[PDB]
């Protein structure tokens, strides 16, 4: 029922690498500061997500096993799963708690951001609904390292070898949803729910990135590596 | 091509 020593020692290193991501305040304060054009959201937008997909990698280096991987398999894992860790820690950031009024200002800001009209509304539904389940930064950061960690991601070679990787923390989730919310009896199933939903972004990530409303679409090579584009 | 992430997985 309780977490293993082992368990407890596994969450708390993941917890500690989780970390090292730039704080959500930093974030949320840049964007409140003043309101700026769609072409300088866009711009702040490469900027946020190239620091992100540097730190991802970081902290998916120190998964256990991870560097045991096959090099190709590695790669995939990380082409597969970078949209979804970047949506789930802008879930986290727009779910985090603000002075009065803050809250109201972050999501106009954001619906104004550049964003084309036909993906504000998935997006939000997908925010609203990360915000309903409370998750703590121990499921956060636990949900990231089994987005990372799937198993089915395209052009895997070895399955077995992610699985064995993604079942220790599936376990150490589970335990903490039932321990943390024994009055919500689907929690565990309804955070690993949520990461169908976060495929779909992944699935139409390039067509969500070429419609925002600026006249040019600048990418930084990293990006053009982890994303589909140019 | 993906070079920089080979790079970044590599490194260390
Ligand atoms: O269109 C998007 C996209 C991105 C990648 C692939 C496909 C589509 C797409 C567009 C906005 C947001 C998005 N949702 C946010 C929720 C709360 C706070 C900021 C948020 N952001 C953006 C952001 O900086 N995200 C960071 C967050 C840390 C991890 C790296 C990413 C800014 C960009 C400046 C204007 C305002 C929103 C998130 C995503
Ligand atoms: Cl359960």
């Amino acid at each position: 029922m309780e977490l293993t020593p082992d368990q407890q020692t596994l969450l708390h290193f993941i917890m500690d690498s989780y970390n090292k991501q730039r704080m959500p305040q930093e974030i949320t304060n840049k964007i409140l500061k003043e309101a700026f054009s769609a072409e300088e959201n866009f711009l702040i937008l490469t900027e946020m997500a190239t620091n992100h997909v540097q730190v991802l990698v970081e902290f998916t280096k120190k998964l256990p096993g991870f560097q045991t991987l096959d090099h190709e398999d590695q790669i995939a894992l990380l082409k597969g799963s970078a949209v979804e860790a970047m949506f789930l820690r802008s879930a986290e950031i727009f779910n985090k708690k603000l002075p009065s009024g803050h809250s109201d200002l972050l999501e106009a800001r954001i619906r104004n951001s550049g964003i084309s009209d036909e993906y504000i509304t998935p997006m939000f539904s997908f925010y609203k609904s990360i915000g309903e389940l409370k998750m703590t930064q121990e499921e956060y950061a636990l949900l990231t390292a089994i987005v990372i960690l799937s198993p089915d991601r395209q052009y895997i070679k070895d399955r077995e070898a992610v699985e064995k990787l993604q079942e220790p923390l599936l376990d150490v989730l589970q335990k903490l949803c039932k321990i943390h919310q024994p009055e919500n009896p689907q929690h565990f199933a309804c955070l690993l729910g949520r990461l169908t939903e976060l495929r779909t972004f992944n699935h139409h990530h390039a067509e969500m990135l070429m419609s925002w409303r600026v006249n040019d679409h600048k990418f930084t090579p990293l990006l053009c590596e982890i994303w589909d584009v140019q | 091509d993906h070079q920089l992430l080979r790079y970044l997985l590599d490194k260390d």
